[PDB]
């Protein structure tokens, strides 16, 4: 038992550490897409095409 | 006497030997139960895996 659960305890460490390197690399690569659909709902919104 | 003494050792050995069948019969359900419980030990260890 305790074999195990040590074993998952730092998987899920060093997991979380690989989560948190995807997580702020996505953090910036998402933002080159803040123009365009923000463009569309505001059009969505708006009700012309603009 | 002859008749008590005769009938002494025949449940002498009667006794000893039916002693190794109980015994023999505890040592093989000792190793079925260490199977058992061993086997239910990892499948619970891959529960906390998973």
């Amino acid at each position: 038992r305790v074999r195990a659960e040590q074993q998952v305890a730092s998987t899920l460490q060093t997991a979380h550490e690989q989560l948190k390197r995807e997580r702020d690399a996505v953090e910036l690569d998402l933002r080159a897409h803040v123009g365009t659909m923000s463009a569309t709902l505001a059009s969505r919104i708006l009700g012309v095409d603009l | 006497l002859a008749e008590a003494s005769q009938a002494h050792t025949k449940a002498l050995e009667d006794a000893k030997s039916e002693a190794h069948r109980v015994v023999e019969e505890a040592r093989t359900d000792a190793e079925r139960i260490a199977e058992q419980l061993e086997a239910q030990a990892d499948v619970e260890a891959e529960r906390i895996k998973m």
